[PDB]
C-alpha cells in the first residue's frame, strides 16, 4: 500500500531553543488527562480507560479501529468514536500523543 | 534515560542500523581497475531493488511492483541485463570495520561477478588493512544524486592515492607487484656459464627494444643502451642514449612522459617516490593509470618467473657450526673466569649475552651475504626482502641463522625481563627443541595478548581525539593574522630527520622572503609553499 | 606538539604536524580569570577567551 | 540423474547395502561410456540385480544398450546375498562439469536424485619439443605428443577433433 | 593382520613410550568416582555421592526427637535414551532412590514404628559413555575449573605511597575468607570477609589470648622484627577477651551484641564450626606441609596453632625471610573435576532438603508421617538442573569434529564462579608458566579475549585424587633411566628437580650417553652433568596437546603459527569422502580410539552382519561368563547416519569391517565423522605449486583447481534443526495444518496432512516447512480481504498463519521430520489408557515369571547337591534354611530374589562367587524391565515428554550439500589460512613434465615473513608418499629430517625439495625459475561464504528504535556506527550521512517516500527528522523542559 502523505510538512529549522515548561505549555500540549493508575486489562490485555495505556489520550492500538470496534477501516479517518472517545487513525499517532 | 553509556545521546543518536546495506567475503579481483570492485549477482539484485523495478516498470513487462519483485526473485535473465546497465555510473561504498581513518570507506564501481565473495582491488587493501584470510567488509548504497556525486568525487578509490596523514600515497603495489616489479627491474651481468643474452645492444627507442624482447633477441634484465626523452641539467626535455635494462624500459613505457625516465631497480619506498613525483607533475587520472598498469606488469612479471619458496633458497651458513662452538668457547672462558673470581656474576651475564649477540649479529650478517650473492642476487627469498614485498632481516635471520636470545617471563616487579642465558640455537629449517618451543611460546602468547588488550586504548584516544577536535572546519579564507609559527629542520643527534622544505611543504608564508645572497624573491606572503618553491629554500642559506 | 611527534615518530610514522596543532589549538581555548572587576564571571572560573 | 527404490533422498541408506547412497553416487559419477550406437544422445537404463555380492559397474551392460562401460571393474557398492538392488540411470551427453544442481529436472519424477557429471574424456595431455635437423639445418623443431584418454573417444580422434575446433 | 588398518612408515626415534592415558579419563573417571555405579553396595568406597549423603545425614529436629537415617541409595535405568533424549530435546537423566531409616528417640512416642522406605528424590541427569551431558537435546561438557587451591598463601602488594604492603590469605573449601594484611603506619589488620578490619590482637584475645602477657608470649617478646606486633598491641582498642569479642561483634552485625554468650558465638560459627567452616582434606594438607605443622587430617576448621603460625610466617615475610607466593604456580592451582562439581551440587541441594525437612518435621510434631511426606524431590532436581543449565562451566558442546570434541572435554578453565573474570584477568595469568610443562598445553589457547584463560590438558597429563595435576617422569639414579617404570610428579612434586628431555641418548643399559645435558629446573634451564638429573622426560609430544601433536613439523613452524594451526583444525569441517594424511604424527588412531564417537568393538569376537544401519558381532564367552550372563552372545550395533552436531555438521558413520572378520577389544567398527580407516582425517592431501598466480593468491588468497570441485574432494554435508512448539493460547488451541489462509497450493503441494514438509523434498528459500494456524480474534475482514473470499471461494477461517519458512539462505534437502504430540486425556481415552496399562501389566508380568525360572535354572545348575548355609534378606528374614540341599521347589519358594544381602550359599568360594556374579546380573536385568515397563506406562499415559505449556513439538531436518567455492575459508595444519580467491581450470593451472596439473596453489610470500617451514617439509614429503604410495608419520621433535624426505624423494623420482620446473598452462612456457611442488594436507574451516554473504535492501524494523533489524537470520542490515560516520564527516559526505541517519534507518515517512520515488524515478523527498531525536525530544518533554523547534 503506498504510504498516504501525512500532511504534517517536516518542520524546517536551524535552531533549537529550551526553556522551563509553564502548566499552561503542558495542557496545550496534552491531549487528556490520566486519572487511573491502571495499565491494561490483565484478562482482555486491552488498554484500560484513562490509564497509563489509554486510547483515548495517546491513540488507538489498531490501525483505523476505535477501542470498542463501533468503527472500522480507513474509511471514518478523523472520526473519534462517540462511545468509546477513540480517534479512527494510525498507530503511529501512540508514539506523539502526550498525557 | 539520558545520561549514561546507555543514555539516548550515546546510544541512539550517535550510531544506527542502515538499508540499502550488504555485507559478504571479499576476494582479490587483480584483473580490476583503481575504481571498480567486483560485486556478486545476488549482492547486487538485493541492493539494486527498487532501480530494477523502476526499469521492469519502464519496459513495459511489469505494471505493478508486485510482480517486478516476482520477476526479480525469479532471477531471470532480463534482470541481469538491466542490472548490468544500473550499476554503471552508480557507486557503492566499502567499509571495513574498525574504520580508523576516512579512507575506511570507499567508493568503487561495482561489476557483476559470479560466485558469493565481493572483489576487491589489491591496491585498496592498504587503506582498508584489509587481507584474504578470511575478512569481511559492508556494502553502502548511495540513492540520491548529491550522494553519489560525493562518492564519486570525494570517496572514490582513484582519487584517494594520498594518505590524508602526510600526503603521501597510499595506494602503493606491495607483494607480488612489488617482487615482480624489483624482478622485472633489476639487471643481470653476463657470465661464461650463464651469458645474458642481448647486452650491450645500443636501441633507438623503446620501440626496437620491445621488438627485440618480443623477439627473444635480448633478456629481460640484460644490460642495454637506449635513445629516449630524459631531463638534462637545465630541466628539459632531450634525446641521449642511457644506460638502462630491458625490463626498465618496458617499465618506463607505460610511465608518464613528463616524469623523465626512471632508471633504478623498484622497491616499494622508490615506487611509493616515483608515485609521488609523478602525481606531483601530472594530474590524478594519469597516476591512477599508471598504477594500474604497473599493477597488472608487475603482476605478470612475478608469475612469469615463477619465484618460489623452497629450502634451497634457505641457505644455513656452513660456518654456523663452528661460529657456535667459537661462542661456546668464548663462552667456556668467561665462566671459568667467573669460577676463579675474576669477574662478578652480573659481569659473566652481561658478557655471555654480549658473546651470543655478537655471534648472532655476524651470522645475520652472514647469512645475508651467502643468500644476497647467490644467483646473483635473483635468489626468490632475498628478492623478495629486499623489495620489500614481504619479509624482514629478523625473520630471516630465524629462517637461516638462530633465533637468538630470549625474555623470561619472570614477574620481577622492579626490573623487566631477563635474558635467558642460553639463546635459541637452532632456527626454523634446522628445528627448534622441545625445551626451545616452549621457550618461544612464551613471547608468541605475551604479544597476542599485548595486541588484543591495547587495540581498545588506542581504540579510546581516537575517540577522545574526535570529541575533543570535530568543531574544527574550515570556514574562512583568510582571517589575516601577522603572527605565525618559526619552522626549522629537525635535527636529533646531530642527524637531520626531518628536512627545512619537508617541514615547511604546503604551508602558507608569513612575510616574503629574499635569498641572503641573491637578494631574489624566494616566498611571497600569503602563497604556499609548493615543492619548487621547497627546492629553491633548499638551495639558499636559509634556517 | 614536538612531545607527540617526537613519540609518533619514535615508531617510524610519518604525520604532518598540522593535525597535532589543530588538536592542540583546541586544547588551549580557555582562560581562568583571576580577578572578576565588576564582570559577571566569578573568581578561579574557566570561560572561554 | 540417479533414482534407487526406496530411497528418497541422497542423505539415506538402502537396507542391506554397506555403501550409503552418497557413496554410491560417489561411485557411479566414475562409470565411464563408450558409444556403440551412432545418433543416440540419451538413454535411460532400468537395473535390476539380485543375488550377488558386489554391483559392480559391467553389471549395468546387460541393461545399457546404446552405451558401452569402459570399466566394468568398477565396484558400486558390497551388498548382501539377499539384496535386490533396483536402481534408474540417464547417460546423457556433455562438455566439461556440468553441476548435479544444473543437472535437476522440474519433471522428474519423485525420488530422482541428480549427481554430478564429469564429461571430460582426456584424462591427460603431455607434449615435447625436441630439435629436428632437415638437411644442414639443426633448429627446426619435432612435436612430440601423448594423451591418455578414458576409451571413450581414441587419442587420435581427440587430436584431430581438436584440431577441428 | 587387519586388513583395512593404514600401515605407515614411522620416523621415531624415542623408545619404551607407555601408552597415551584414556583421553577421556578427566571426565570418564571423575564421573565413575562421583557414582560409583559399577561398585556393589557392601563395597561402595567413602567417596562421592555416599560421602554427600553421610555429611547432610542423619537429619533431627530441633528437639532431637525424630532421626531421619540414609541406608543406601539406588538409581533406576533412565527413562529414555540418548537418540531419544537428543531428537526429544529432553536431559538424559536417571532416577535416583535412596533407601531411609526414620525412628523416634523419645521414650514418650513408642508407638512410632520405624519406617525404612526407599524415597524417589528426583531425576538426574547422567553422563553419556563419551563423556558428556545431553542438557535440553543438546551435548555438554562440564569443563573443568582450575581455581585457587585451599589453604594459605603470602602476597605482596604496593600502596599508592609504594610502601611495600605483606598479605596472608586463606581461602577454605567452604566458609569464609580471612585475610591478614598490615598497613601504612606498621600496624598489621586482619580482614574478614574483607568487610571491616580488625586488629589480630583482638583476634588473640578472643581467641583466648586475654592480657599483653600471653600475646606477648606466643612471639616470645628480634625486637625489630617483631615491632609490627607492639604497633598491632599499642592500635588495640581493647584488653580483655569480652572487650575484644564486643568490639568483633560491633565491627561485624553493625550492632551492639545482646549478650557475650552469642557475640562469642559468631566468632565461633564463623572460624571454628565444622558446619559453617570447612578447609577440606586439600586445605588442610597444604596448610600443614607449608606451616610445618602435623595437626591431624581430620580436623577442617582452623586452630589457634594455625593462625599463630601463618602470623609468624607472615612476621618473617615482612622481614624478608621468607618468599611471596607464586598465584600461577600449578601448586596454587587446583582443578575442579566434573565429580567433585557434581558433588558440590548435591550438596547444596541436600543441604536445602535438610533444612526443608527439619522445617516440616518441626511442624509435625505429633502427626505419624513417613520419609516420602518429608521430602521433595524438586529441591535437588531444581538444583542440579539450574548447575547444568544456567552455570558457565556446563558449556555448549564443540561437536565440528572429533579433535574439537576431545579438546573440548580435556579443557581447563579459568573462568566461572569461583574463578577469573575477564575484565580482572592480567598479563601474568594468561602467560605461560614453567609448571605447564606437560600439564597445560603452551601452544593451544583460543585468540582474542580469552587468550591464557582457556587452557588445554597435555596428553599424558591427569588429575588426582586431591586435584593438582601429575605427568609421567622416568626416575633417575646415578645418571641411570629407569626405562621400564614411570612416576607421575605433581607440580609440588617437581621443585628442586633438574629434568632433561626425552630424546635424550642412552646406552643399552640406561645410562645417559651425554657428557653435559641440558636440564630443566624450575624456571631454568641449567646445564648438569648427568648424575646431577633427578627425573626424565617421557614423551616427545608430553608438552603439547592433542591438537598440538597432530601437526607435522611442528618443531619447523613458528609458535604463533603453530597456535593458528591448533585452533584451525579444530574448525576442519567434516568431509563427504576424509582421507587421512599421508604426512601424519601417528596419534591420529589414538585420536579416534579415544574419541568414543566411533563404535568400538567391547572385545574379542566375530562379525556376523555388515549393514549402513547396524553391525553384529558374537563376542566370544567363557563358559562361566554364559553360566552367569542372561543376554545372548550376539551384540547389535547401530550406526548413526546424518545426525546433527551443535555447530551444523553431520555424523555419519560407514562400516569398515566385513563380513566374517575377526576383531578383538578396542577394535574401531565404523569410519566417517573426519575419520578415515580407524585415523583422523581432517581434511584431503592436495597437490600443490608455490609461486604467485597472476595476482589471484594476493595476500593470503588460495587458487585452486576445477577437479577439487569436479571430484568432491572437499564436499561436506551439515544438517539444519528446525522445530516449532505448538501452544495453548488465550484465543484457543494453534494447530498444525497444509490449510493456510491466503497461501497457494503450490507452496503447499510438499506439506502433508499436519503440515509438515515431505521427507526428500528440496526446500528452496521461502518454502514452508511446517505449517502454524494462531487462532485469531474476532475481526471484520477487510473489503480487498472480503473480496478475495468471493472470488477465490478460500474459507479462510480466523486463524492467522504463523508458519515457520525457510529463510532466505536455506537451501537443501528434508532427510528427518520429528513430531512429539501430548496425549489429550479424554474419559473414554483414560479408560483405554487403562486397560492399555492393564495388559502390559499382565504380559510384563509373564516376563518376569520368565525372568525368574531362568533365574531358577541356573543357579540350581550352579548349586545342585549343595547345601545352604542360611541365606539372609534385607530385612534379616533367613530365606533358604541353613543345612539343607539345594533343591528347585526350595529355589521356587524364595519370593524375591533382588533383596538377599546377607548369608552364604554354599562352602566353595568359586560357586559363591559365581552365585553372587549371577545374582547381581538378574538384578541389573530385572531392573532394566522393570524400566522398561515403566517406559511403556509412561508412554500409555502421558505420551511424548514436552515442556509446559507445549502440546505439540514439531522438528523438520534438512540436509545441505556445500561443495568448495569461492569465499570459502581453506587452512593447512601450519597456519596457513585463506580464502579461495579463484576455481582456476585445469588447463589453465601450471603442470608438470609429465603434463599432471598441480591442484591448489598458495603463495610464497606468506611463508618468509610467518615462518611456517613445516609446510614445505609436509610438502615435500607429501609428494614423496604419493609418488610412492607411502603414508608417514611424523611425531614432533621425533620425527623426518631432511636427510630422510631427500632419500625418500630420490628413491620416488621426485626433485630434491620438490625444486621442479612448471610450465603455465595459458601460454605453455617453462617459468623462468624452480617451484616448490608436492602434497600438502589441507582442511576445509566452517567459515564458509554460503553463512556470510547478506543483502537488503529494505525489511523489519524494531519496535522501539523503529532502526532495520540486525541479523542475517532477520534479513537486517549493517551497523554505521561512530567511527565511520567520522569518516564520512571527514569526506565532507554530508548528503551521504544525512541519507544513512535519516532516510536509510528511523525516518519511518522519509523511507517509505524514498523507496517510492526511486521504484516511481521521482526526486528524493527531502529528509525528515528521526525517530531518535523524537523520542529524545519526547523524553525531554516528559521531564518537563519545554523544547520548540524555531526557524
Ligand atoms: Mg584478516
Amino acid at each position: 500500500m503506498a504510504r498516504i502523505k501525512d500532511n504534517n510538512a517536516p518542520k524546517r529549522f536551524n535552531k533549537i531553543s529550551i526553556g522551563l515548561a509553564s502548566p499552561e505549555s503542558i495542557l496545550a500540549e496534552s491531549r487528556g488527562e490520566v486519572l487511573k493508575p491502571e495499565t491494561i486489562n490483565y484478562r482482555t490485555h486491552k488498554p484500560e480507560r484513562d490509564g497509563l495505556f489509554c486510547e483515548r489520550i495517546f491513540g488507538p492500538v489498531k490501525d483505523y479501529e476505535c477501542a470498542c470496534g463501533k468503527y472500522k477501516r480507513i474509511r471514518y479517518r478523523g472520526i473519534v468514536c462517540d462511545r468509546c472517545g477513540v480517534e479512527v487513525t494510525e498507530k503511529k499517532v501512540r508514539r506523539d500523543r502526550v498525557g | 534515560s539520558l545520561k549514561g553509556k546507555q543514555g539516548r545521546f550515546r546510544q541512539n543518536l550517535l550510531g544506527k542500523r542502515v538499508d540499502y546495506s550488504a555485507r559478504s567475503v571479499i576476494v582479490v579481483g587483480p584483473e580490476m581497475k583503481l575504481y571498480e570492485c567486483g560485486l556478486p549477482k545476488d549482492m547486487a539484485a538485493e541492493l539494486y531493488k527498487p532501480f530494477i523495478i523502476r526499469k521492469l516498470i519502464e519496459r513495459g513487462i511489469v505494471k505493478t511492483v508486485k510482480s517486478a519483485k516476482k520477476i526479480i526473485d525469479k532471477k531471470e535473465p532480463v534482470v541481469w541485463d538491466i542490472l548490468e546497465n544500473v550499476l554503471k555510473g552508480h557507486p557503492v561504498l566499502l567499509n571495513r570495520a574498525p574504520t580508523l581513518h576516512r579512507l575506511g570507506i570507499q567508493a568503487f564501481q561495482p561489476k557483476l561477478i559470479e560466485g558469493k565473495a565481493i572483489r576487491l582491488h589489491p591496491l585498496a587493501c592498504t587503506a582498508f588493512n584489509a587481507d584474504f584470510d578470511g575478512d569481511q567488509m559492508a556494502v553502502h548504497l548511495p540513492l540520491g544524486p548529491e550522494a553519489i556525486l560525493e562518492a564519486q568525487l570525494l570517496m572514490l578509490a582513484s582519487q584517494n592515492i594520498l594518505n590524508p596523514a602526510n600526503g603521501s600515497p597510499i595506494t602503493v603495489p606491495s607483494q607480488d607487484m612489488v617482487l615482480g616489479l624489483y624482478y622485472m627491474t633489476k639487471e643481470k651481468r653476463s657470465t661464461p656459464e650463464e651469458p645474458v643474452i642481448g647486452e650491450g645492444l645500443t636501441f633507438y627507442s623503446s620501440e626496437e627494444v620491445e621488438i627485440a624482447f618480443n623477439e627473444r633477441k635480448v633478456a629481460l634484465n640484460a644490460i642495454i643502451k637506449v635513445r629516449t626523452k630524459d631531463f638534462n641539467e637545465a630541466g628539459e626535455l632531450v634525446n641521449k642514449i642511457i644506460e638502462t635494462t630491458v625490463g626498465r624500459v618496458l617499465f618506463n613505457t607505460v610511465v608518464p612522459e613528463q616524469a623523465g625516465y626512471i632508471n633504478t631497480v623498484l622497491n616499494k619506498k622508490s615506487l611509493r617516490n616515483i608515485i609521488g613525483d609523478i602525481l606531483a607533475v601530472t594530474d590524478v587520472p594519469t597516476t591512477a593509470d599508471f598504477l594500474d598498469k604497473i599493477k597488472t606488469m608487475g603482476y605478470e612479471f612475478a608469475f612469469k618467473g615463477g619465484l618460489s619458496f623452497s629450502l634451497g633458497d634457505i641457505i644455513i651458513p656452513k660456518e654456523k657450526h663452528e661460529m657456535i662452538a667459537e661462542a661456546n668457547e668464548q663462552v667456556d672462558g668467561i665462566m671459568m673466569n667467573y669460577n676463579m673470581g675474576l669477574i662478578t656474576f652480573n659481569e659473566r651475564y652481561n658478557q655471555v649475552i654480549d658473546v651470543w649477540t655478537s655471534t648472532n649479529a655476524m651470522l645475520t650478517e652472514l647469512a645475508m651475504k651467502r643468500i644476497r650473492e647467490d644467483k646473483q642476487g635473483f635468489n626468490s627469498v632475498y628478492m623478495m626482502l629486499d623489495s620489500g614485498a614481504r619479509g624482514s632481516k629478523e625473520q630471516i635471520r630465524q629462517l637461516t641463522g638462530m633465533r637468538g636470545l630470549m625474555a623470561k617471563p619472570k614477574k620481577s616487579t622492579a626490573g623487566g625481563g631477563e635474558i635467558i642465558e642460553n639463546p635459541i640455537l637452532s632456527n626454523f629449517k634446522e628445528g627448534l627443541s622441545i625445551l626451545e618451543y616452549f621457550i618461544s611460546t612464551h613471547g608468541a602468547r605475551k604479544g597476542l595478548a599485548d595486541t588484543a588488550l591495547k587495540t581498545a586504548d588506542a581504540g579510546y584516544l581516537t575517540r577522545r581525539l574526535v570529541d575533543v577536535s570535530q568543531d574544527v572546519i574550515i570556514n574562512t579564507e583568510d582571517c589575516g593574522t601577522l603572527r605565525g609559527i618559526e619552522v626549522e629542520a629537525l635535527k636529533k643527534n646531530e642527524e637531520v630527520v626531518e628536512t627545512l622544505g619537508e617541514r615547511i611543504l604546503g604551508r602558507v608564508s608569513l612575510h616574503d622572503v629574499y635569498n641572503p645572497l641573491t637578494e631574489e624573491l624566494i616566498l611571497k606572503a600569503g602563497q604556499e609553499i609548493s615543492e619548487a618553491d621547497v627546492k629553491k629554500v633548499e638551495a639558499a642559506p636559509i634556517e | 606538539v614536538n612531545e607527540v611527534q617526537e613519540v609518533y615518530r619514535l615508531q617510524g610514522v610519518k604525520i604532518n604536524d598540522k593535525h597535532f596543532e589543530v588538536v592542540v589549538r583546541q586544547m588551549m581555548r580557555k582562560v581562568q580569570i583571576q580577578d572578576s572587576g565588576d564582570t559577571t564571571f566569578l573568581e578561579n572560573q574557566l570561560v572561554h577567551k | 540423474s540417479v533414482r534407487i527404490d526406496g530411497v528418497e533422498h541422497e542423505f539415506s541408506v538402502v537396507p542391506g547395502v554397506v555403501e550409503d547412497v552418497t557413496e554410491i553416487i560417489l561411485n557411479l559419477k566414475q562409470v565411464r561410456f563408450k558409444r556403440q550406437i551412432d545418433d543416440v544422445e540419451s538413454e535411460t537404463v532400468s537395473i535390476s540385480v539380485s543375488g550377488k555380492e558386489q554391483l559392480t559397474a559391467g553389471d549395468f551392460q546387460k541393461f545399457i544398450s546404446g552405451y558401452q562401460v569402459l570399466n566394468p571393474d568398477l565396484v558400486i557398492c558390497n551388498m548382501g546375498p539377499k539384496v535386490s538392488i533396483n536402481m534408474e540411470i540417464v547417460i546423457e551427453k556433455g562438455r566439461g562439469y556440468v553441476p548435479a544442481e544444473e543437472n535437476k529436472k522440474s519433471n522428474a519424477p519423485l525420488g530422482s536424485i541428480a549427481v554430478d557429471s564429469v564429461y571430460t574424456p582426456v584424462k591427460n595431455v603431455k607434449y615435447s619439443i625436441e630439435n629436428y635437423r632437415v638437411e644442414q639445418k639443426t633448429d627446426y623443431e619435432k612435436l612430440v605428443f601423448e594423451i591418455i584418454t578414458d576409451g571413450s573417444i581414441h587419442p587420435k580422434d581427440a587430436l584431430t577433433e581438436a584440431a577441428k575446433v | 593382520m587387519f586388513t583395512n588398518t593404514i600401515e605407515r612408515v614411522n620416523f621415531a626415534s624415542a623408545k619404551n613410550i607407555p601408552e597415551y592415558p584414556d583421553f577421556l579419563d578427566i571426565q570418564i573417571k571423575s564421573f565413575q568416582d562421583f557414582f560409583q555405579l559399577e561398585t556393589k553396595s557392601d563395597e561402595r568406597g567413602n567417596e562421592g555421592l555416599y560421602n554427600t549423603f553421610m555429611e547432610n545425614f542423619p537429619i533431627t529436629d530441633t528437639r532431637n526427637q525424630f532421626v531421619l537415617e540414609f541406608l543406601d541409595y539406588f538409581i533406576d535405568p533412565p527413562r529414555y535414551s540418548i537418540q531419544e533424549c537428543i531428537e526429544r530435546g529432553l536431559t538424559y537423566s536417571v532416577p535416583l532412590k535412596a533407601r531411609l531409616k526414620l525412628y523416634c528417640t523419645d521414650p514418650e512416642h513408642e508407638d512410632f514404628e520405624t519406617i525404612v522406605q526407599d524415597v524417589y528424590l528426583g531425576t538426574i541427569p547422567y553422563m553419556t559413555p563419551s563423556g558428556t551431558f545431553v542438557i535440553n537435546g543438546a551435548e555438554r561438557v562440564v569443563v573443568s575449573q582450575l581455581h585457587r587451591s585451599p589453604g594459605v598463601f603470602f602476597g605482596q602488594s604496593f600502596h599508592a605511597n609504594g610502601t611495600k604492603l605483606y598479605s596472608a590469605r586463606v581461602i577454605p573449601f567452604k566458609g569464609s575468607w580471612i585475610e591478614f594484611a598490615t598497613d601504612i603506619n606498621g600496624v598489621m589488620y586482619a580482614y574478614i570477609d574483607r568487610k571491616k578490619k580488625l586488629p589480630v590482637t583482638t583476634l588473640f584475645r578472643a581467641i583466648g589470648f586475654e592480657r599483653d602477657k600471653d600475646i606477648l608470649e606466643i612471639f616470645d617478646l628480634a625486637q625489630s622484627d617483631y615491632a609490627i606486633i607492639h604497633n598491632t598491641l599499642q592500635k588495640d582498642p581493647t584488653n580483655s577477651e569480652k572487650e575484644a569479642v564486643e568490639h568483633i561483634y560491633r565491627q561485624l552485625r553493625n550492632a551492639e551484641p545482646p549478650d557475650e554468650e552469642t557475640a562469642r558465638g559468631i566468632i565461633e560459627k564463623l572460624f571454628f564450626s565444622d558446619q559453617r567452616y570447612s578447609l577440606g582434606e586439600v586445605g588442610r594438607y597444604r596448610m600443614n606441609k607449608k606451616l610445618g605443622l602435623d595437626i591431624g587430617m581430620d580436623k577442617e576448621v582452623l586452630t589457634k596453632e594455625d593462625i599463630i603460625t601463618i602470623i609468624k610466617y607472615l612476621i618473617e615475610l615482612i622481614n624478608s625471610k621468607a618468599e611471596i607466593d607464586d598465584i600461577d604456580h600449578l601448586s596454587n592451582r587446583r582443578v575442579r573435576t566434573v565429580g567433585e562439581q557434581l558433588s558440590q551440587q548435591f550438596g547444596v541441594g541436600l543441604a536445602r532438603m535438610a533444612r526443608t525437612i527439619r522445617e516440616r518435621m518441626n511442624v509435625r510434631d505429633n502427626e505419624v508421617f513417613t520419609p516420602i511426606d518429608l521430602i521433595n524431590a524438586k529441591t535437588l532436581s531444581s538444583v542440579i538442573n539450574s548447575f547444568f543449565g544456567t552455570n558457565q562451566l556446563s558449556q555448549f558442546m564443540d561437536q565440528t569434529n572429533p579433535l574439537a570434541e576431545i579438546t573440548h572435554k580435556r579443557r581447563l578453565s579459568a573462568l566461572g564462579p569461583g574463578g577469573l573474570s575477564r575484565e580482572r584477568a592480567g598479563f601474568e595469568v594468561r602467560d605461560v608458566h614453567y609448571t605447564h610443562y606437560g600439564r597445560l598445553c603452551p601452544i593451544e589457547t583460543p585468540e582474542g579475549p580469552n587468550i591464557g584463560l582457556i587452557s588445554s590438558l597435555s596428553v599424558f597429563a591427569k588429575v588426582n585424587s586431591m586435584g593438582f595435576l601429575e605427568t609421567p617422569y622416568r626416575k633417575v639414579v646415578d645418571g641411570k633411566v629407569d626405562v621400564k617404570e614411570h612416576i607421575y610428579l605433581s607440580a609440588e612434586e617437581e621443585e628442586g628437580m633438574k629434568i632433561a628431555q626425552a630424546n635424550i641418548p642412552l646406552k643399552d643399559d640406561g645410562t645417559i650417553d651425554r657428557e653435559k645435558v641440558i636440564a630443566r629446573d624450575e624456571g631454568d634451564f641449567p646445564v648438569v652433568d648427568p648424575v646431577e638429573i633427578n627425573y626424565t622426560d617421557v614423551a616427545p609430544n608430553q608438552i603439547a596437546s592433542i591438537s598440538a601433536s597432530l601437526i607435522p613439523f611442528l618443531e619447523h613452524d613458528d609458535a604463533n603459527r603453530a597456535l593458528m594451526g591448533s585452533n584451525m583444525m579444530r574448525q576442519a569441517v567434516p568431509l563427504l569422502r576424509p582421507e587421512s594424511p599421508i604426512v601424519g604424527t601417528g596419534l591420529e588412531r589414538q585420536v579416534a580410539t579415544d574419541s568414543r564417537v566411533l563404535i568400538n568393538a567391547e572385545g574379542d569376537g566375530v562379525v556376523e552382519y555388515v549393514d549402513a544401519q547396524k553391525i553384529t558381532i558374537k563376542y566370544d564367552r567363557t563358559e562361566e561368563e554364559r553360566l552367569v550372563s542372561f543376554e545372548e552372545d550376539s551384540k547389535t550395533y547401530e550406526l548413526v547416519k546424518f545426525r546433527k552436531t551443535n555447530q551444523g555438521t553431520s555424523i555419519n558413520l560407514k562400516p569398515i569391517v566385513r563380513k566374517g572378520d575377526k576383531v578383538k577389544k578396542g577394535q574401531v567398527l565404523c569410519e566417517g565423522y573426519a575419520t578415515e580407516k580407524g585415523e583422523l582425517a581432517l581434511g584431503r592431501n592436495m597437490k600443490v605449486a608455490f609461486m604467485p598466480w597472476k595476482g589471484y593468491n594476493f595476500e593470503d588468497a588460495i587458487v585452486i583447481s576445477e577437479k577439487v570441485v569436479r571430484e568432491d574432494i572437499f564436499t561436506s554435508v551439515h544438517i539444519d534443526e528446525y522445530a516449532l512448539e505448538v501452544r495453548d493460547t488465550k484465543l484457543g488451541a494453534e494447530e498444525l495444518t497444509n490449510d493456510i489462509p491466503n497461501v497457494s497450493e503450490e507452496a503447499t503441494r510438499d506439506l502433508d496432512e499436519y503440515g509438515m514438509i515431505r521427507i526428500g523434498a528440496e526446500v528452496k528459500p521461502g518454502d514452508i516447512l511446517i505449517g502454524k494456524i494462531t487462532p485469531k480474534g474476532e475481526s471484520d475482514p477487510t473489503p480487498e480481504e472480503k473480496l478475495l473470499r468471493a472470488i477465490f471461494g478460500d474459507k479462510a477461517g480466523d486463524v492467522k498463519d504463523a508458519s515457520l519458512k525457510a529463510s532466505p539462505s536455506l537451501r537443501g534437502v528434508v532427510i528427518d521430520k520429528k513430531l512429539f504430540s501430548r496425549s489429550i486425556k479424554d474419559k473414554r481415552k483414560r479408560s483405554e489408557d487403562k486397560e492399555a496399562i492393564s495388559r502390559l501389566e499382565m504380559d510384563y508380568e509373564v516376563k518376569f515369571q520368565q525372568l525368574k525360572d531362568v533365574l531358577i535354572e541356573k543357579l540350581f545348575g550352579l548349586v545342585n547337591g549343595k547345601t545352604s548355609q542360611g541365606v539372609i534378606n534385607d530385612l534379616g528374614e533367613e530365606v533358604l534354611p541353613k543345612g539343607k540341599k539345594y533343591t528347585i521347589k526350595m529355589l521356587n519358594a524364595v519370593d524375591d530374589f533382588a533383596h538377599l544381602v546377607g548369608g552364604s550359599w554354599t562352602t566353595d568360594e568359586d560357586t559363591n562367587a559365581l552365585v553372587a556374579d549371577l545374582l547381581h546380573n538378574y538384578k541389573i536385568k530385572l531392573n532394566d524391565i522393570q524400566g522398561n515397563l515403566r517406559r511403556d506406562k509412561f508412554t500409555i499415559s502421558v505420551g511424548d515428554e514436552l515442556p509446559a505449556g507445549i502440546m505439540k513439538l514439531a522438528k523438520v531436518y534438512i540436509a545441505k550439500k556445500r561443495k568448495l567455492k569461492v569465499g570459502d575459508k581453506m587452512a593447512g595444519r601450519h597456519g596457513n589460512k585463506g580464502i579461495v580467491a579463484r576455481i582456476v581450470r585445469q588447463e589453465d593451472m601450471p603442470f608438470l613434465e609429465d603434463g599432471t596439473p598441480v591442484d591448489i596453489v598458495l603463495n610464497p610470500l606468506g611463508v618468509p615473513s610467518r615462518m611456517n617451514i613445516g609446510q614445505i617439509y609436509e610438502t615435500v614429503l607429501g609428494w614423496a608418499g604419493l609418488k610412492l604410495g607411502q603414508k608417514y608419520g611424523t611425531p614432533i621433535f621425533d620425527g623426518a629430517t631432511l636427510d630422510d624426505i631427500n632419500e625418500l624423494t630420490d628413491k620416488a623420482g621426485v626433485p630434491r625439495f620438490g625444486h621442479t620446473y612448471l610450465y603455465d598452462g595459458g601460454t605453455g612456457q617453462r617459468f623462468d625459475q624452480a617451484a616448490t611442488v608436492g602434497v600438502i594436507y589441507m582442511l576445509k574451516l566452517g567459515h564458509m561464504v554460503d553463512d556470510k554473504m547478506h543483502a537488503r535492501s529494505i525489511g523489519p524494523y524494531s519496535l522501539i528504535t523503529q532502526q532495520p533489524l540486525g541479523g542475517k537470520a532477520q534479513f537486517g542490515g549493517q551497523r554505521f556506527g561512530e567511527m565511520e560516520v567520522w569518516a564520512l564527516e571527514a569526506y565532507g559526505a554530508s548528503a551521504t550521512l544525512r541519507e544513512i541517519l535519516t532516510v536509510k534507518s528511523d525516518d519511518v515517512i522519509g523511507r517509505a517516500k524514498t523507496y517510492e520515488s526511486i521504484v516511481k524515478g521521482e526526486t528524493m523527498p527531502e529528509p525528515g527528522l528521526p525517530e531518535s531525536f523524537n523520542v529524545l525530544m519526547h523524553e525531554l518533554k516528559g521531564l518537563g523542559l519545554d523544547i520548540r523547534l524555531e526557524e
